[PDB]
């Protein structure tokens, strides 16, 4: 009954799940940065969406865009995700896209540049141990029920031995016995 | 592992390239095992970057790709108590432009009430995307914008007190596919936004977001456009087709939005 | 074995091959607000206007004041708190040490003449030197209002000689 | 003789209702009564009863409404979207959004539906999960929580 | 002449089946998604993905000086039987005044189950 429920929908979260391949790196003060969340850096550098002067600015409309534009560079993050790109996708004015998009260049969130091959690897504080990021269930995945039914779940798991492996996503597997 | 194992981040650029293939349909500037996929965004390649060249456009990404030196704009030094906070100006704007040997045909939004960026900044980034850099383009570029918006100005700047409900006719088409559509729009109630509506429409079609901005640009054109023929007192308010049972606010009211490819 | 072997990336510039210029991340390390990166730049800002006061000047650099007022105003707040046992918490402790960071830096950069010009046409740094010289007074006459609490006579040590090193350079432009 | 007009609807209207599937109404919605507007909807929609156009009154949103509903109970297991009511009423798209978002909330048209019919736009792929390492001023550092 | 109603309606639903239909054949079934050429980058619907991040979970290895990394997404599904509606945005000044004990507690029920279900 629903242990096949719970299976099926493990098959379905997996089969649409953005599978990460090149590692993403951003710099140190931008830390404070959660993709589900807006701070109060973002409330200040863009008092426009906020302070409920405009209806063509809504917390919603900059909030969408902004995560558009992070996971399209997150994505790809080899290239440079050029502003015509985001404004063909977008459906906002261009002063507005143009703010945002500079925004998220100069905290390094997006098209930050480096060469990551002349640079050491280290360990901060926190480390060694079983980290679970757990993202909300997605809709139009949900089973078709016509009590309870928590869900609990685990999607995929990578394990790492050094900050080096975690850095460069070498996983155990591949790595044991490469060549 | 080793440090040299790493790719560099946020140097390639193949985004004209991309314009300017047949196999990309871009309607501006033009003239395990895989299955039926093209990108790896849901494949998992098995923790090994190079098999991401698996699949030919990211490898005509990485091979015919130039190295770009990002924007350095004005670090958004905002104002001094400037902003003065007006709702919006959003001015649709046009650009059909013949370059040597290159067409341009384009279309976005602007602001008139945000000083806080120029068209020339506009002309520049533009014309960097595009890899198309020239003074005279990016003047033209300029000038058309100027023009465009000295024109519909006034008039987009004029808040409508008395309910007005017209029949609209969208008609759109991206290069080859047409969205044609016909609804009853308020032009006083400030509740929906022709971008929600556009919105709507894409999610329950299910055509691609380029149809997003597109529309609802389109949509802004028409409103302007109505707003002069009732500015001439030209606009009357007798009557308004909407195929209504027997009173008016009834249950057939119209048809319904479609998307057609044609030829010829 | 490495897809950085194609030719495309045989054409990168040195300046952007570490990432931000370390102005920048100094830079944005202050505008962020997350204490580490806060302490980290402004030892680096210490030890730059200490050793290169020329690559910091508050001319060339402008919008570089108003960070350390937003440093050194709470620490305003604090010493007049400073008559009894107040610096209970740790994140007290912080703040009172970015206050005497940013007013050392002050100080070090005021040694200079463009700097100087700069500091004297501000309200704010002016008022803060008045403000901490009327408590001076106040301890040197033995005033019954505002009794220092030995327990912190330390931190108002090291205040009082930054703030009359201020006043001295400032002395010349009124 | 609006009396005979009357009596034509309420029967066309009982037809409607022969033949619509069973649905099951929330416990939050039990205050809903198809024959009337509870004053809810007085609050919650304003501008129906302002008499502020010639178009939108109370009779033609409380037609529109139980329309809407009945359209959605003739199949309870499909998302009902904005484009087919808007093909099939007769009022300006924004109030058609206002009474489809409203009846929505209190889950009297799209309570119990098979989520695989509900609309959504198509972005990129969600990267929340993914991995960011931070560049500390001495080296690349692995980003993660404490 | 009593069956107009019925037939529009019932041409509503088939025009919604239809669209729905459609939807599903260019978008999931021939292929898994779009590849969009201005980014170079897929889409796929919205809904197949997931919105927030529920905060996150740590714990220990099994012994000491095992100093390994176990990264690992989950999801979370507080009563999923229960949809959720936008009821937790209704202000209190308007069902208030006008409703039953019992569909009071079931508004209050309804809005603790959302903001709770927006907890890990």
């Amino acid at each position: 009954n629903y242990e096949q429920e719970a299976q099926k929908l493990e098959e379905k979260a997996l089969r649409f799940l953005a599978k990460q391949t090149h590692p993403v790196i951003i710099p140190s003060f931008a830390s404070w940065f959660d993709i589900s969340k807006i701070h109060e850096i973002e409330k200040r550098s863009n008092p426009d969406f906020f302070n409920d002067s405009s209806r063509f600015k809504t917390p919603k409309a900059y909030k969408d865009t902004r995560n558009f534009i992070i996971n399209t560079y997150r994505l790809s993050p080899y290239e440079y995700l050029t502003i015509t790109a985001v404004r063909r996708n977008v459906a906002m004015d261009v002063a507005s896209i143009v703010k945002i998009h500079a925004f998220l260049e100069k905290w390094g969130l997006i098209n930050y540049q480096i060469d990551p091959r002349t640079k050491p690897s280290l360990i901060g504080p926190s480390f060694t141990g079983h980290f679970q990021v757990v993202l909300d269930t997605p809709q139009g995945l949900k089973p078709f029920l016509p009590k309870e039914f928590p869900v609990n779940l685990t999607i995929k798991k990578n394990v790492y031995d050094s900050a080096q492996d975690f850095n460069a996503l070498q996983d155990e597997s591949r790595n044991s016995r490469q060549i | 592992s080793h440090q040299n194992q790493l790719i560099p981040q946020a140097y390639i650029s193949n985004f004209h390239n991309r314009l300017t293939n047949e196999d990309d349909g871009i309607p501006i500037f033009t003239m395990q095992d895989i299955g039926n996929a093209v990108l790896p965004d849901l494949q998992d390649q098995h923790h090994n970057p190079f098999n991401i060249l698996r699949y030919p456009k990211i490898r005509d990404t990485f091979i015919n790709g130039k190295v770009v030196s990002p924007y350095r704009l004005n670090t958004d030094q905002e104002t001094k108590a400037n902003a003065n906070s007006g709702e919006a100006i959003m001015i649709p704007i046009t650009l059909d432009i013949e370059h040597m040997g290159h067409t341009i045909k384009d279309q976005f939004l602007w602001n008139y009430n945000d000083d806080s960026i120029s068209p020339e900044e506009f002309a520049s980034i533009y014309c960097k995307d595009l890899d198309m850099t020239s003074a005279t383009l990016q003047t033209q570029i300029a000038n058309i914008i100027k023009e465009q918006l000295k024109d519909l100005e006034n008039i987009a700047a004029t808040e409508i007190m008395s309910d007005l409900h017209v029949i609209i006719n969208l008609t759109c088409n991206l290069q080859d596919r047409f969205f044609e559509d016909n609804f009853q729009w308020n032009l006083n109630d400030k509740s929906l936004t022709p971008e929600r509506f556009a919105t709507s429409i894409v999610q329950d079609l299910g055509l691609t977001r380029e149809f997003i901005p597109l529309i609802s640009q389109s949509l802004h054109e028409t409103i302007l456009k109505i707003k002069k023929d009732w500015v001439d007192g030209h606009l009357i308010q007798d009557h308004v087709p909407n195929d209504a049972a027997f009173d008016i606010d009834e249950l057939g009211s119209n048809w319904c939005p479609r998307v057609e490819i044609l030829t010829k | 074995y490495s897809l950085a072997n194609f030719n495309v990336f045989q054409s990168l510039p040195k300046e952007t091959a570490r990432g931000v210029d370390d102005l920048t991340r100094m830079e944005m390390a202050l505008l962020s607000g997350i204490p580490e990166e806060i302490k980290w730049s402004l030892k680096k800002y210490l030890t730059y206007s200490n050793k290169a006061p020329y690559m910091i000047s508050l001319r060339t650099l402008p919008d570089l004041l108003p960070l350390f007022k937003t440093f050194i105003l709470p620490l305003e707040r604090i010493v007049e708190g400073l008559n009894k046992s107040s610096i209970c918490d740790s994140k007290a402790m912080d703040s009172l040490q970015m206050g005497l960071n940013a007013l050392l830096i002050l100080r070090n950069l005021a040694q200079d003449t463009d700097s100087v010009q700069i500091l004297v046409k501000d309200r704010e740094i002016k008022s803060f030197i008045l403000f901490i010289l009327k408590k001076f007074q106040c301890v040197a006459t033995g005033d019954n209002k505002w009794q220092l609490y030995e327990g912190n006579a330390t931190f108002f040590n090291e205040l009082t000689h930054y703030t009359l090193d201020l006043m001295e350079a400032i002395s010349s432009y009124i | 003789y609006e009396q005979e007009a009357q009596k034509l609807e309420e029967k066309a209207l009982r037809f409607l209702a022969k033949q619509t599937h069973p649905v099951i109404i929330p416990s939050f919605a039990s205050w809903f009564d198809i024959s009337k507007i509870h004053e809810i909807e007085k609050r919650s929609n304003p501008d129906f009863f302002n008499d502020s156009s010639r178009f939108k009154t109370p009779k033609a949103y409380k037609d529109t409404r139980n329309f809407i509903i009945n359209t959605y109970r003739l199949s309870p297991y499909e998302y009902l979207t904005i484009t087919a009511v808007r093909r099939n009423v007769a009022m300006d798209v924004a109030s058609i959004v206002k009474i489809h978002a409203f009846l929505e909330k209190w889950g009297l048209i799209n309570y119990q539906i098979d989520p695989r019919t509900k609309p959504s736009l198509i972005g990129p792929s969600f990267t929340g999960h993914f991995q960011v390492v931070l560049d500390t001023p001495q080296g690349l550092k692995p980003f993660l929580p404490e | 002449s009593t069956n107009w109603l019925y037939q529009h309606s019932a041409a509503c639903s088939r025009f919604n089946s239809d669209l729905f239909y459609d939807r599903v054949k260019v978008l999931l079934v021939d292929q898994q998604g779009l590849r969009d050429a201005y980014t170079n980058i897929l889409h796929i619907p919205e809904s197949t993905q997931s919105t927030t991040v529920l905060g996150w979970r740590r714990s220990k290895n099994d012994s000491p000086s095992d100093t390994s990394i176990v990264y690992e997404t989950v999801i979370h599904d507080n009563d999923l039987n229960k949809p959720k509606t936008g009821l937790s945005e209704i202000p209190k000044e308007i069902y208030e005044d006008v409703v039953d004990e019992d569909v009071l507690r079931a508004i209050t029920e309804q809005q603790n189950f959302e903001k709770c279900n927006e907890y890990i």
